[PDB]
RNA sequence: UGCGAAAGCAGUUGAAGACAAGUGGCUUGUCGUUCGUUAAAAUGGCCUCGUC
């Protein structure tokens, strides 16, 4: 003996925009929940050590959401002006928020009733603050006093390091993720700088010039960093000290970046960017930073962030727009005692239990039970789909006989064949099967066409559909001709 | 499985491919809208792409394609090819679009040294559309 | 110092008569039901049922007392006809006795190593006869065929051996004149034959040992009036069987009914399920279970006390003979035929225990795909004439037509396609929509896999649907690192429908690891090189371009395409393309590829083109010193070959040329016209003749003899050369027709017969322990 | 093996500078460099030595010393450095390494020992040599390669006591003993016209093959297994063959026997001392396409033999292949003698030409498969039939059907005899694309132009056709499409191709609209006759009548 | 049936015998009949091992 061959479903052949696995994995992000906020959602950060929380930065009101239920769980509203930068320490325990009054405050997580300490920065709005990645207790704050500073939170009274050397509107910081003594900054004249923290820290050891005023500087490796300003993002490498990639597939200036490594995906590394245009686009740092997928939202997206590498639950993409709301696109990952014994100590184990197959279709068991006319009739029920109907038509063509499947019909049951065939003749992959099926039905039912008046209008508008389709295919043949000219 | 049985054929995850498709080797013009198509072809925004593609006036299409920069018309009719591969019910009202780019700009993409490698999707779609003529003539007969 | 050596086995070679026997199965079980003794055309296999290995072989080319009997050149009509287990010389105390079709009774040394001298006797009264044996406790009978309308006669003799220790002696009980169908009771105490004695054709049942049952009647009594006036295929008795006792006969008619009749009062019983003709049927050991099987591949066993069935749905082949063979009926024999190739009569033996109907030891012959019939290889009987079977009225007609065509016409190539797997050195056979992996060391088959979207095993083929044609496999190549089957096949839409005027060409890639013994599909190139367009020639690459992972296919047009697998894309796709539209279209394309990785020898018909790889176009001339990139020979070339970078070996439609590439002129030439004129199809000589790495190449001389008028027998010669036609260092003649030869990558060659054998072109404690082992048994 | 000829310690150095290479004393005193001659002043050197030495970078210049201290000289700033004694005789083969790595402590009489270059770091002297005939530098191990015409052969390395291929090999008086690119072989020159790549594993060469270029000055090509070999009595250098990523045009090879040159690479713009001119800048040598293109030292007379099988035993094993017995047409010397008999004084008559074809292997006057075909015989009989007799039918209908013509199709534009022109255009299997396109653009406008249309798109390649018809006249295609307008599949396909190849904007309007009218009636009749091709109850009361 | 290209090319088609039916002969049909030419129709459709 043998088994039974499963009735295949011949899907769509090589149409363009083919389904690549990276766009499959990003395509399965569903349920785009849209949450209103009060003002422009400037900054969004995530929780490092338990990637289950993310912090959003509205005007005067910093919220933190959880990834399990995607509702607001805590607020932070002891801010005397608009609040700008929200960041987490790497042990996930304390939230640093830089506001516009300059008194940059650090709370701890889930306890807004206790401000841990208030760093007095300059009179200028402290526009970005973030903790160090390697060390915990050093905190980088850049205000628009054309300067940035490193504070030790233990010795919170004084600036531990005073990083000057930037001209106009210092705006982003990132630390080189292997050597902790290398701190990279960005300003609004371009000229992405970086400094050694052991040095005096008053001039960059080497600067890198994005010609546009740089908008975000992140690190994806110890070797290469990614800086963006204007309508293109440029990858620089520190070892070659040189720009080596630039993609400009946007309209307006790209406004935020981030990176994710080693997470559960066919695409290993992924750098996604928000672009102030309505699009957030993912780029693949493996093969020369090509674009891979892009989500469109209903206004200029001002920041975006994805869930980190080890999220362990519902993985998130989030993007705060400047219009006043926020987009979350998520993906989600005593008598019967012996009857679980499962054979531990026993000598010889025998196993031939057949797995239950998935449930066969109605037309599949009809063709397998050889009732061919019933297979055709249960095939042309409007509860079925296009590829299923095409495959049962292909099956009856290839194996049985369409003459046999039509040998006992009448005026009535010959209608839904032609009624499907009207929609089926127009598209590409069906029209040959439509052609020979309506050809053999008009071969076999000519005298009933003479008697019965009902399907005559079906034959008439099938003639019109054939004329419409021969006109369309003739002009497409003309386009094939003129491409043969242009080659 | 029994030890005297021909193993059943399996489709699995086979990409069915057609061999015809391959991989690689005062102003006084008109006031109508094509720089929307230019910066809707910079990015990929299907909403305003369908807003600029659901017109049908031929002279308007002429002046828009004429004002269009030629360097991105190749990916213009690439994405028109994927639109007409997705559905062929309104084939003509942008078959006019996929021909007028050729008519207005031909020599630039002729002088482009790799035509069929990056236009291999569109003429594959059109030969898929046009290779079934004889039996539909038989249908009509 | 070369030699030819027969290595591997062929078809099982049953009693392939034209309905002269209803017991078309001569395999046997030993009386200790653990060993299956099965004859071949080339071997005598003995298998063990609990392990399913060849527990011993009796080859024919290894001893000189039956290789002189049946291994000669022309008169090899000596064939084994029955394997008795009860020995004849001194009875009752573990050897087998072969009865042959002329009567050379041999007794052969079953358990353990055989001796060079087995017991022989050519039987006494044989002019040209032996049908089968019948045996009992001592009393043995023989059935013999005899001399009109060409219906043989049966004479029944009684046999014994003793008192004169060389010669048997016979007794001549009784005879009958015309037989068209006869079957034996499964225990052997009864037979029943037909007579055709007008007032119509008649049935008779005769007991052979005693005379307890003997009767005869016209079969118009068995026929109803529903068949008294209608078509002939319900008057056509197709098969018959008897119970063990002698009171329940069964006929199976060609429409498909099975009339059971009694034998006491000649009253009938209608077992009616077979839609097509009934080929195999047999009672069980008591008379309660009619076990049958017909054209569709089901095994149907009918309990008669309710007329209800148990069904085995698919046996990958139609059934010819099946009966119970256990001590009480715990094993079902089956002789299935696999009719989806109309070329050869390639049976497949299997028996299977009745417990859960699981199979046991499917012994099958090797399965080539010849392009023509071979020698009286007609299809079995169905109700309708078709392209996979032939009906009742077209059997002697098609037999005369096939014999006369093979006598008269001049198209006697019928060479098959193969491959050798480079990893595990076993050879793949294309079948119809199927590959069959045969390893010639143990001369067996490891598995069998369908490759297409075929209805070969979904349904069973039937009366009208046998005109449907399964999608045949044209050609598969291996990426010679043993990592990818590149398999190209064609599929056929059925006729009387407007899509019958084309045929769809599908190419597809198949991968495996060495764990799995069956391949899994990777990518399905439907319609390559255009649409409704053939490919016929196809090449993998040697290790240059992608470490033997570049598949480049030719065209029927003359075009070329080059596909190769990449890393960023984990799917096989293409790189290069060239379509010249030669408005003449010859199928005799060919391809060679330079193993350095430089150029492609495109052997289009009388246009041998050189193609450089970097532009996938014709070879460009820069130095202008003998920069010829196109040869034009005398006739249309068919085979191009390259042993190393110096020399090209191109056989055309008439002759053969041997060229230096480094200096583009003819080095040698051998005309071939007195052997090949148009006897080969245009494109099959490349499958015939082949390469090596260093030991030269092989041509294959074809010869069909001329009786003192041509005949159907055969001899064929190979001639081995060395390094662009220096010497004919080896000439060899085999006594049966060769089909192909090919370098199996262990540095020799393997050819194949049509009497399908394979061959290689080769270079007091001890006494107490013994008494205890004797007495404990 | 060989390839085409052209041009009608520098292997461990850097060129394009003033101290580019180590120029020898080619009709000079001691030493120089190449500047196309920097500070390379020797010391106590050149007793009779016209050669030189260096340490590969002009950081420590060396000499062909008569005191054997080739360690330091005027090297970088023109002042000497610390010099150590290495050899004791004429030290041309004493170009050491940089600093205490190796030093070929050699002489002009077979002396060898262990030495160094910067310091006096030495080892055990285990030379054991005789009056040799080869003393070079080898890098299998760091070794002095010593071979002889009397008794010596090895690469002797005094750094691990390594005799590579140790034998008493017997060489001869030669001059082109090159190395190889593989490093496991030195291309030995066993005579003037006899050289072979002697592999220094066990003193064995591949094969001593004869060549057209006798080995007079040979060096190793830096790409692959190849020797650039030139002859002293000639001006060309044959690049014979048997590291290839970068092309072998560097200063590694030193073989120059061209137009008065001496021991230089392909960039020979500084030859000896006076910076003489250069030749052909050589490319690399990787593929087998060049080997299939050209190779020297060809063969014996290699005319086709058409040998059958032997006279074996096949008496009762008859086959009856084609239509008759096994005796086919087999005559070559008789065919050549019949060609001479036809070219003799009976040439002018046609009866003695028909009987000449009868005395030759006579077919049924029109067919192939009578395999008597050689190209030289073919072209000589084509000359003797197409001098001035085309007046006979038997030989000229036997011979349109032979493809071994060797581009004698220039007469197809010249002669036009009608049935002979038809057999020419449908039969002769080497046709020129330009000649066929000009015959097409000639305006006879009939079925013979239809037949050459079928011939051109049965033979040629579409892109070559469009390239060859791009460079032609628009008046011919205008009259062509005028003929298409006035009055077929192959004509339609070349119509497609000429409408492709006429251009994009260089067209008229009027004849294009005449073609528009012709093609609209053509598509109308086309769809109408494809339509032709694919065109190939009980009433309750009635009134009847019966009979009587 | 032969060639060939997946399209098309050239050409078969009889002689005898047996048996049956229908009207002693005579008309019609089948061939487990011979020679020669390369030349639809019996109500009959494919198993269990998801089970508590």
């Amino acid at each position: 003996s043998t088994a039974r061959p499963r009735i295949i479903t011949s899907k769509a052949p090589l149409l363009p925009q083919q389904t690549t696995p990276e766009q499959r994995y990003w395509r399965q992000y569903t349920s785009a929940q849209l949450v209103k906020e009060h003002n422009s959602v400037t900054h969004i950060s995530f929780n490092p050590q338990h990637p289950h929380d993310f912090a959003v930065t509205s005007s005067t009101r910093v919220q933190i959401f959880s990834s399990r239920t995607r509702q607001v769980i805590k607020t932070f509203s002891r801010f005397k002006d608009v609040v700008y930068s929200a960041s987490f320490r790497s042990d996930g325990k304390l939230l640093c928020a830089g506001d516009a009054t300059g008194l940059v405050s650090v709370y701890d997580s889930y306890n807004p009733r206790t401000i841990l300490l208030s760093i007095n920065a300059s009179t200028h709005p402290t526009h970005v603050t973030k903790f160090h990645t390697q060390d915990n207790k050093i905190l980088a704050t850049a205000s628009d006093d054309r300067v940035t500073r490193l504070w030790d939170i233990s010795n919170a009274y004084e600036p531990q390091l005073e990083l000057t050397g930037a001209t106009d509107y210092v705006r982003t910081l990132s630390f080189i993720p292997a050597a902790p003594h290398l701190v990279a900054t960005g300003s609004y004249d371009g000229l992405i700088r970086l400094y050694d923290t052991r040095s005096s820290g008053s001039t960059p050891i080497y600067s890198l010039n994005h010609d546009q005023p740089v908008e975000n500087v992140i690190a994806v490796s110890p070797t290469q960093i990614v800086s963006c300003g204007g309508n293109n993002f440029k990858v620089w490498d520190l070892t070659s000290n040189k720009k080596l990639y630039e993609r400009g597939n946007f309209n307006k200036a790209v406004t935020c970046l981030d990176y994710v490594e080693n997470f559960d995906s066919p695409m290993q590394s992924a750098l996604i960017a928000s672009s102030l245009d309505g699009h957030v686009k993912v780029f693949d740092p493996l093969d020369n930073f090509q674009v891979k997928f892009g989500w469109k939202f209903s206004g200029p997206v001002l920041s975006c962030a994805v869930s980190p590498s080890t999220a362990q639950g519902n993985r998130h993409l989030v993007a705060g727009l400047s219009s006043g709301l926020l987009a979350i696109r998520t993906k989600k990952k005593r008598m019967m005692r012996g009857s679980e014994y499962q054979g531990d100590q026993e000598h010889i184990i025998h196993n031939d239990k057949v797995r239950s197959q998935r449930r066969m279709r109605a037309f599949e068991r009809n063709i397998n039970q050889f009732k061919w006319s019933e297979a055709l009739d249960n095939a042309f029920v409007p509860g079925m789909a296009k590829e299923l109907t095409l495959t049962v038509l292909q099956e009856l063509r290839k194996r049985g006989k369409v003459r046999v499947a039509l040998y006992g019909r009448d005026e009535s049951t010959l209608e839904p064949l032609l009624n499907w065939c009207l929609k089926g003749i127009e598209d590409v992959r069906s029209a040959s099967i439509v052609a020979d099926w309506v050809a053999v039905v008009l071969e076999l039912y000519g005298n009933t066409l003479e008697s019965s008046p009902v399907l005559q209008e079906l034959m008439i508008d099938l003639k019109t559909k054939v004329r419409h389709e021969i006109h369309k295919s003739k002009e497409a043949q003309r386009i094939e001709g003129m491409l043969q000219l242009l080659t | 499985k029994d030890l005297a049985s021909a193993t059943n054929y399996v489709e699995g995850n086979a990409r069915v491919t057609s061999g015809d498709n391959f991989k690689h080797v005062t102003a006084t013009t008109t006031g109508t809208v094509t720089v929307i198509l230019s910066q809707a072809l910079q990015s990929n925004d299907h909403s305003l792409l369908e807003t600029v593609l659901n017109n049908r006036d031929e002279r308007v299409i002429r002046d828009t394609i004429f004002r269009l920069k030629p360097a991105l018309a190749v990916i213009l009719l690439e994405r028109l090819a994927e639109r007409i591969a997705r559905q062929t019910h309104r084939q003509g009202p942008l078959n006019v679009w996929v021909k007028w780019c050729l008519i207005i700009h031909g020599g630039y993409l002729v002088s482009i040294p790799n035509l069929m490698s990056t236009l291999s999707s569109l003429h594959s779609t059109l030969k898929r559309r046009s290779d079934l003529l004889p039996r539909l003539l038989a249908l009509d007969a | 110092q070369y030699k030819l050596s027969v290595v591997s086995g062929g078809k099982p070679a049953l009693n392939n008569l034209s309905s002269v026997t209803g017991n078309k199965n001569i395999a046997r079980l030993s009386q200790d039901q653990r060993n299956y003794i099965i004859p071949f055309n080339n071997q005598i296999k003995v298998y063990s049922v609990e392990t399913r290995q060849c527990v011993k072989t009796l080859k024919f080319a290894n001893n000189s007392l039956l290789s002189g009997i049946f291994l000669q050149e022309e008169e090899n009509n000596e064939s084994i006809v029955k394997i008795l287990l009860g020995d004849i010389t001194v009875p009752q105390q573990h050897l087998i006795t072969v009865f042959t079709n002329n009567g050379h009774v041999i007794v052969l040394n079953y358990k353990g190593k055989l001796v060079e001298s087995p017991k022989h006797f050519k039987i006494s009264l044989a002019d040209e006869k032996l049908a089968n044996v019948f045996h009992s406790e001592g009393n043995y009978r023989i059935l013999t065929t005899f001399k009109h309308n060409s219906l043989q006669s049966y004479r029944l003799y009684a046999l014994t051996f003793d008192d004169a220790k060389k010669q048997f002696e016979v007794a001549h009980q009784a005879e009958w004149h015309n037989v068209i169908l006869s079957n034996i009771s499964s225990n052997g105490k009864l037979l029943a034959h037909m007579c055709k004695d007008v007032e119509h054709k008649s049935i008779s049942v005769v007991s052979l040992f005693d005379d307890s049952v003997n009767l005869s009647f016209p079969l118009g009594s068995i026929l109803s009036s529903q068949t008294q006036s209608l078509s002939y295929n319900t008057r056509y008795v197709s098969s018959m069987a008897i119970d063990n006792m002698g009171q329940q006969l069964a006929v199976g008619f060609a429409s498909g009914v099975i009339s059971i009749v009694s034998l006491a009062d000649l009253q009938i019983r209608l077992l009616k399920w077979h839609i097509d003709s009934v080929l195999s049927l047999s009672f069980s050991h008591d008379g309660s279970y009619l076990l049958s099987g017909g054209w569709e591949k089901v095994m149907s066993l009918w309990q008669l006390e309710t007329n209800s069935q148990q069904f085995l749905p698919r046996l990958n082949g139609i059934i010819i003979d099946c009966q119970v063979l256990g001590p009480q009926g715990n094993y079902y024999s089956l002789i299935l035929q696999m009719t989806e190739n109309n070329s050869n009569s390639d049976y497949q033996f299997l028996l299977l225990n009745a417990s859960d109907l699981t199979s046991k030891l499917s012994i099958n012959g090797p399965l080539p795909v010849f392009n023509s019939t071979i020698k009286h290889i007609q299809q079995p009987i169905s109700a309708m004439n078709t392209k996979n079977s032939n009906s009742i009225t077209s059997l002697n007609h098609s037999k005369k037509k096939q014999s006369r065509k093979l006598i008269k016409s001049r198209r006697q190539d019928f060479t098959t396609n193969v491959e050798i797997n480079p990893i595990n050195k076993n050879l793949y056979f294309p079948h119809i929509s199927a590959v069959q992996i045969f390893d010639f060391y143990k001369n067996e088959q490891v598995n069998y896999q369908y490759l297409t979207s075929g209805v070969n095993n979904s349904m069973g083929k039937v009366r009208f649907e046998l005109n449907l044609q399964d999608p045949i496999i044209t050609d598969l190549k291996f990426t010679k690192d043993g990592q990818w089957m590149i398999t190209y096949e064609i599929e056929y839409p059925p006729n009387d429908l407007l899509s019958s005027k084309d045929l769809t060409h599908i190419l597809k890639f198949w991968t495996k690891n060495d764990n799995e013994t069956n391949w899994n599909l990777k990518t399905k190139v439907i319609n390559p090189h255009g649409i409704s367009v053939p490919i016929t020639k196809i090449l993998p690459s040697p290790r240059s371009v992608n470490n033997s992972q570049g598949c480049l296919t030719a065209d029927n047009n003359g075009g070329l395409k080059f596909w190769s697998f990449d890393s960023h894309e984990s799917n096989w796709c293409l790189k290069k393309i060239s379509l010249p539209n030669f408005n003449h279209f010859s199928n005799s394309v060919s391809l060679a590829w330079s193993q350095d990785g430089s150029l492609i020898f495109h052997g289009f018909d009388d246009k041998l083109q050189i193609l450089d790889f970097d532009t996938f176009k014709k070879f460009e001339s820069l130095e202008n010193t003998k920069t010829v990139s196109e040869f034009t020979l005398d006739s249309e070339i068919q085979t191009v070959k390259l042993i190393n970078d110096t020399n090209l070996i191109v056989a055309t439609r008439t002759t053969l040329n041997a060229i230096n590439l480094l200096r583009g002129q003819v080095i040698n030439s051998f005309d071939l016209y007195p052997f090949v004129n148009g006897v080969y199809k245009n494109g099959h000589m490349d499958r015939l003749i082949t390469c090596d790495e260093r030991t030269g190449n092989i041509a294959l001389v074809i010869n069909q003899q001329l009786t003192d008028v041509p005949t159907i027998n055969y001899k064929s010669r190979i001639i081995i050369f060395d390094s662009d036609l220096s010497t004919k260092l080896g000439n060899f003649t085999h006594h049966e027709y060769i089909s192909w030869i090919g370098w199996n990558y262990d540095t020799d060659f393997i050819f194949l017969d049509i009497e399908s054998t394979l061959g290689v072109v080769g270079t007091n404690s001890d006494i107490f322990a013994e008494q205890l082992h004797k007495l404990s048994s | 093996d060989y390839v085409q000829v052209a041009d009608g310690l520098m292997v461990n150095k850097g060129n394009y500078t003033l101290n580019v290479i180590t120029k020898a004393l080619e009709d000079t005193t001691d030493t120089s460099n190449d500047h196309l001659d920097n500070k390379a002043y020797t010391g106590s050197d050149e007793f009779l030595s016209q050669y030189k030495i260096k340490a590969k970078a002009k950081v420590m210049s060396i000499k062909i010393d008569t005191k054997n201290s080739l360690v330091i000289a005027i090297l970088q700033n023109g002042l000497i450095e610390i010099f150590d004694f290495k050899l004791t005789l004429l030290h041309s083969f004493d170009i050491s390494y940089d600093n205490l790595k190796y030093a070929k402590w050699f002489t002009e009489n077979g002396t060898e020992y262990v030495f160094v270059l910067c310091p006096l770091q030495d080892d055990k002297v285990c030379y054991k040599l005789l009056e040799l005939t080869d003393c070079g530098s080898g890098e299998s191990s760091p070794i002095k390669e010593l071979s002889s015409t009397i008794i010596e052969g090895f690469s002797f390395e005094n750094s691990k006591l390594c005799y590579q291929f140790g034998k008493l090999y017997k060489l001869n008086q030669g001059k082109i003993y090159i190395y190889s690119l593989p490093h496991c072989q030195l291309q030995q020159v066993i005579e003037f016209p006899m050289v072979d790549k002697l592999s220094p594993g066990d003193d064995l060469i591949s094969f001593q093959p004869v060549s057209v270029n006798r080995v007079l000055l040979t060096v190793n090509n830096v790409i692959y297994l190849l020797d650039l070999l030139h002859c002293s009595t000639l001006s060309q250098r044959e690049l014979t063959h048997v590291v290839i990523n970068s092309e072998k045009s560097h200063n590694s090879k030193t073989i120059a026997i061209g137009i008065s040159t001496k021991n230089g690479p392909n960039p020979t713009s500084s030859l000896e001392i006076i910076n003489i001119d250069v030749g052909t800048n050589t490319l690399k040598d990787s593929l087998g396409k060049s080997f299939q293109v050209g190779n020297n030292d060809s063969s014996v007379i290699l005319k086709p033999l058409f040998d059958d099988k032997d006279i074996n035993d096949k008496r009762v094993k008859c086959n009856d292949v084609s239509g008759d017995s096994s005796v086919p047409v087999l005559h070559c010397n008789e065919v050549i003698e019949k060609l001479s008999a036809l070219q003799d004084n009976d040439i002018t008559s046609f009866d003695d030409i028909f009987f000449k074809e009868l005395k030759i292997k006579e077919e049924h006057y029109t067919e192939k498969d009578r395999y008597i075909s050689d190209p030289g015989f073919l072209n000589k009989v084509l000359d003797l039939i197409f001098g001035k007799f085309p007046k006979t039918l038997t030989f000229l209908l036997t011979h349109p059907l032979f493809p071994l013509s060797r581009t004698r199709n220039l007469l197809s534009l010249l002669r036009d005899q009608p049935r002979l022109f038809k057999q020419a255009i449908v039969t002769c299997p080497n046709l020129p694309l330009n000649e066929l396109l000009e015959e097409l653009f000639s305006i006879r406008n009939r079925e013979l132009l239809l037949d050459i249309s079928f011939r051109i798109l049965q033979d040629f390649t579409r892109d070559s056709i469009k390239q060859e018809m791009k460079k032609l006249s628009k008046l011919d295609v205008q009259n062509f499409i005028e003929f298409i307008t006035s009055g077929s599949t192959q004509l339609f396909q070349l119509l497609s191709l000429v409408l492709d190849s006429i251009g994009l904007f260089s067209l008229e309007g009027a004849l294009l609209e005449n073609l528009t009218l012709y093609i609209d009636k053509q598509v109308e009749i086309a769809e109408r006759n494809t339509e032709l091709w694919n065109l190939i109850a009980l009433p309750t009361y009635t009134m009847e009548y019966l009979d009587i």
